[PDB]
């Protein structure tokens, strides 16, 4: 590489180069301690 | 061929150098950045005679929508450029003014408070000139310079120019909080507050940001207004959220108090009309100063699940519903305790008294638990008082169903308010809380509109930058240098409302959070949903509440400790880690680093200058200033984008050139067991509420639908925790 590494100067060239669940269980919360 | 009209007004041929020149610097030490992409967007269009202005501005909106996961140094680009547009309008030019002659032309135009030439001598003014520091409007983002100049920097409503920079903010504003201080270290605390509020270590809210420096000694962000059960009360009520929406300041509602419909009224006279058409009235004096009748003015209020007219009240923000009876312009927030939720558990039913109807069962609800246990059941088998069985598990679901549809209804859990809080459930007990449901202080019903023994809880917020401290340690200096700047304001502003300096100059309540959360987790490598910073975020946590206590401490010997803090627990010798939900030891076991015990004696014997101290409050406009994630709220996008006032713009996280797989974000989290796990722990050090909010996305579940199972769980889940109470209900869309 003869030149310095760069980020591409003109990036915009790469451009032209291509329902609620209503569900209720007593027994699956009721094992929920508060 | 084309003219162009520069600022001073003179007229010269185009030359596109002068864009060239510009850009060229702006992108200096900066990369993936290229000149010629900001020309193009721009799409700029000469037209004989254009305004040198105009052309700045459209470069720098170009610039601004650059900014992308790619090439994000774009947001410093747009930022360096906006900056250099301000300085124009504040000072005709780049270098600024002498920070003695700007303050000076500044009061005679009006814009400073002449006070501040009372208190500082022009010997002084020179001497802080020097702690000024210009080169830092650099490290601002776009997101954050965008907001300064919409509204944070001083500058004409009408004609739309800029008077201060940046910096001048900070020095000022520091400045005024510490006149009243001793000359000894007046113009010390200045210094180190200074570097404290322009290096990102502190965050103040939007009406302190702007004000002071400003004649206006306004700086309420919110008020919270209790409202009793009389027509008195209510126009008083009434009338004090005409004066603080003119402020544009959150209003807190609590009309919970209010007798339900077909209540007889004096015997029997008459009979309430209900509360439906006192509620639109209050909505009315929040929008009185909204534009429109639409925007503007926010208000939360609150009642009690247990509420007779409850039913009615939940399908409030519900569309269906002529307008008869429906309220689409004020957010509201179920009260709940533990009995409510126990009838879920064991899909009991839930009777639906009246406030008049059951006496002291009201006060029960918060101040004490067990009496309300008591009465309640008591009550229910008392056939002399109208009531109304409800299925436990179909009140639930019609407040998740409204919470899930308009995403405004937030919960309250008085019993976590009462059982652990700074406050005496006897003689200050929570009920209430403000439009953003971070507060949490004592209020009191007003007779009238300057009514004495009323109370308006007001509060002071602020927040510590997570990550802007390399250890917990370092808050130790920015508690002290923090708790103090906003003492000084509580005596620095003035109060429209006689209970409102009540309460004000009586508990000296403060709420400062924290923010940027989100990047404190990704420089660690932590989470939410697995929940591998349930001991950091404890041992977090724990300091920043020890040095605030430790701070407001060392300030009561100074000038001694708020005059009604025997109320307070902390008076008993009650420190948060006593009262926490003891269910949080089953989350994390990181121990106390601090030395509490040291500090519960030093408490016990001086007291504190204030009540409260910690409060975690999301903050999307101040945490923009510092480019940090919003409150403790985890980052929506890598490259989220905030719409605002006009344009939407684009905020880049923070370290993201060497974060962007540490962060989790918002969407990407498998539930919300994970985040109420943390919000619980936090709880553990917070005096004040935490605005947690849940999160659901119908495609994580079956049939694209949030099942209700899951909804209640979550929920179940955060009072498991302690969680005080539950903010918005994000719903992917
Ligand atoms: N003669 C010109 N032709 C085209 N663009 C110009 C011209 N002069 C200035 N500009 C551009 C450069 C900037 O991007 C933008 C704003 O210029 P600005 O520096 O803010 O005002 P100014 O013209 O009064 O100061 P300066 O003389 O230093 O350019 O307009
Ligand atoms: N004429 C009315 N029409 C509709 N609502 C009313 C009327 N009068 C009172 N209310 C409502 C307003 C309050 O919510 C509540 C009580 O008002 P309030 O003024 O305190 O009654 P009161 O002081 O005359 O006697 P009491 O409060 O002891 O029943 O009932
Ligand atoms: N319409 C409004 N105008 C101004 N402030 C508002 C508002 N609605 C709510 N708020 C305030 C009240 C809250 O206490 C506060 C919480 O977050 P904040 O971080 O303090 O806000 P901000 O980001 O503006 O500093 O925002
Ligand atoms: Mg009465």
């Amino acid at each position: 590489l003869p030149f310095q590494t760069r980020s591409n100067p003109i990036p915009w060239i790469n451009t032209w180069l291509v329902q609620i669940d209503s569900e209720v269980d007593t027994d699956d919360l009721s094992n929920f301690q508060l | 061929n084309l003219l162009v009209t520069k600022r001073d007004g003179s007229t010269e041929r185009i030359n596109l150098d002068k864009i060239h020149r510009v850009l060229d610097w702006a992108a200096e030490g900066l990369h993936n950045v290229s000149i010629s992409q900001v020309e193009l967007r721009s799409h700029i269009q000469f037209y004989d005679g254009i305004k040198t202005s105009d052309i700045h501005e459209t470069i720098i909106k170009a610039a601004a929508d650059l900014i992308s996961r790619d090439a994000p140094d774009y947001q410093y680009l747009a930022a360096r450029l906006a900056i250099f547009h301000l300085r124009k309008k504040a000072y005709g030019q780049f270098e600024p003014p002498a920070l003695y002659d700007h303050v000076v032309k500044m009061v005679e135009m009006g814009k400073y408070d002449n006070h501040l030439l009372e208190d500082y001598t022009e010997e002084e003014f020179k001497q802080m000139d020097t702690f000024i520091d210009h080169d830092r409007d650099m490290t601002f983002s776009y997101a954050a310079v965008k907001q300064l100049e919409g509204k944070y920097l001083v500058q004409n409503r009408v004609t739309g120019e800029i008077y201060e920079s940046a910096q001048f903010l900070y020095i000022l504003v520091a400045a005024c909080l510490f006149s009243n201080y001793p000359r000894e270290t007046r113009l010390q605390y200045v210094k180190r507050f200074y570097d404290a509020v322009s290096t990102f270590k502190i965050s103040l809210p939007t009406p302190i940001m702007s004000g002071v420096r400003t004649p206006t000694r306004q700086f309420s962000s919110c008020v919270l207004i209790e409202c009793g059960d009389s027509l008195d009360s209510i126009n008083a009520t009434s009338s004090a959220i005409v004066k603080y929406v003119s402020q544009r300041a959150g209003i807190g509602i609590n009309a919970g108090r209010i007798r339900a419909l077909g209540s007889p009224i004096r015997g029997g006279e008459a009979f309430h009309t209900g509360c439906i058409p006192f509620y639109k009235h209050f909505q009315t004096a929040v929008k009185s100063c909204s534009q429109g009748g639409v925007r503007g003015g926010a208000a939360t209020l609150f009642y009690p699940m247990w509420h007779l007219e409850v039913e009615s009240l939940l399908v409030l923000k519900n569309n269906r519903g002529v307008e008869g009876n429906r309220v689409r312009h004020m957010d509201y927030g179920v009260q709940i305790n533990k009995l409510m939720y126990t009838r879920l558990l064991k899909g009991e039913d839930i009777t639906l008294f009246s406030p008049s109807d059951v006496p002291g069962l009201y006060d029960a609800f918060f101040a004490d638990q067990e009496e309300f246990e008591r009465l309640y059941t008591k009550y229910e088998k008392d056939d002399s008082i109208r009531k109304q069985r409800v299925k436990a598990v179909e009140l639930f679901s019609l407040m998740m169903q409204e919470r899930a549809s308009t995403g405004r209804i937030y919960i309250q859990n008085v019993d976590h308010c009462n059982t652990h809080s700074p406050f005496d459930p006897a003689i200050a007990p929570v009920r209430q809380s403000n439009l953003c449901l971070e507060i949490a202080l004592p209020t009191k019903p007003l007779n009238d509109v300057n009514d004495e023994n009323g109370e308006i809880a007001l509060c002071t917020l602020s927040a510590f930058n997570l990550g802007a401290i390399n250890n917990l340690d370092e808050l130790e200096e920015l508690a002290i240098l923090a708790v103090r700047a906003l003492d000084a304001l509580l005596d620095y502003q003035d109060y429209p409302i006689p209970a409102a300096k009540r309460g004000a100059m009586g508990r000296r309540t403060l709420g400062i959070g924290v923010i940027n959360f989100a990047y404190y987790l990704a420089k660690h490598g932590k989470r939410y949903s697995d929940g591998s910073a349930n001991n950091l975020t404890h041992k977090t946590f724990e300091a920043i509440q020890y040095y605030l206590l430790k701070a407001s401490n060392e300030l009561a010997k100074e000038q001694g400790a708020c005059p009604w803090f025997n109320e307070t627990t902390y008076a008993k010798g009650i420190l948060p880690i006593d009262t926490y939900k003891k269910d949080l030891d089953t989350i994390a076991n990181e121990p106390l680093h601090y030395d509490w015990e040291a500090l519960r004696e030093s408490i016990k014997t001086h007291g504190l200058r204030n009540s409260t101290l910690s409060a975690l409050m999301p903050s999307e406009t101040s945490s923009q200033i510092s480019n940090a994630t919003n409150g403790i709220e985890p980052p929506r996008g890598y490259v989220s984008i905030k719409a605002s006032k006009d344009g939407i713009l684009r905020q880049v996280v923070p370290d993201y050139e060497h974060l962007h797989d540490a962060y989790e974000l918002l969407w990407e989290m498998p539930g919300n067991d994970g985040y109420l796990q943390l919000v619980g722990i936090m709880q553990k050090f917070i005096d004040q509420s935490i605005s947690a909010n849940t999160n659901y996305d119908p495609s994580r579940f079956p049939s694209g639908k949030v099942p209700m199972q899951q909804l209640l769980k979550d929920l179940l889940t955060a009072y498991k925790f302690g969680v005080k109470t539950l903010y918005y209900q994000n719903t992917r869309d």
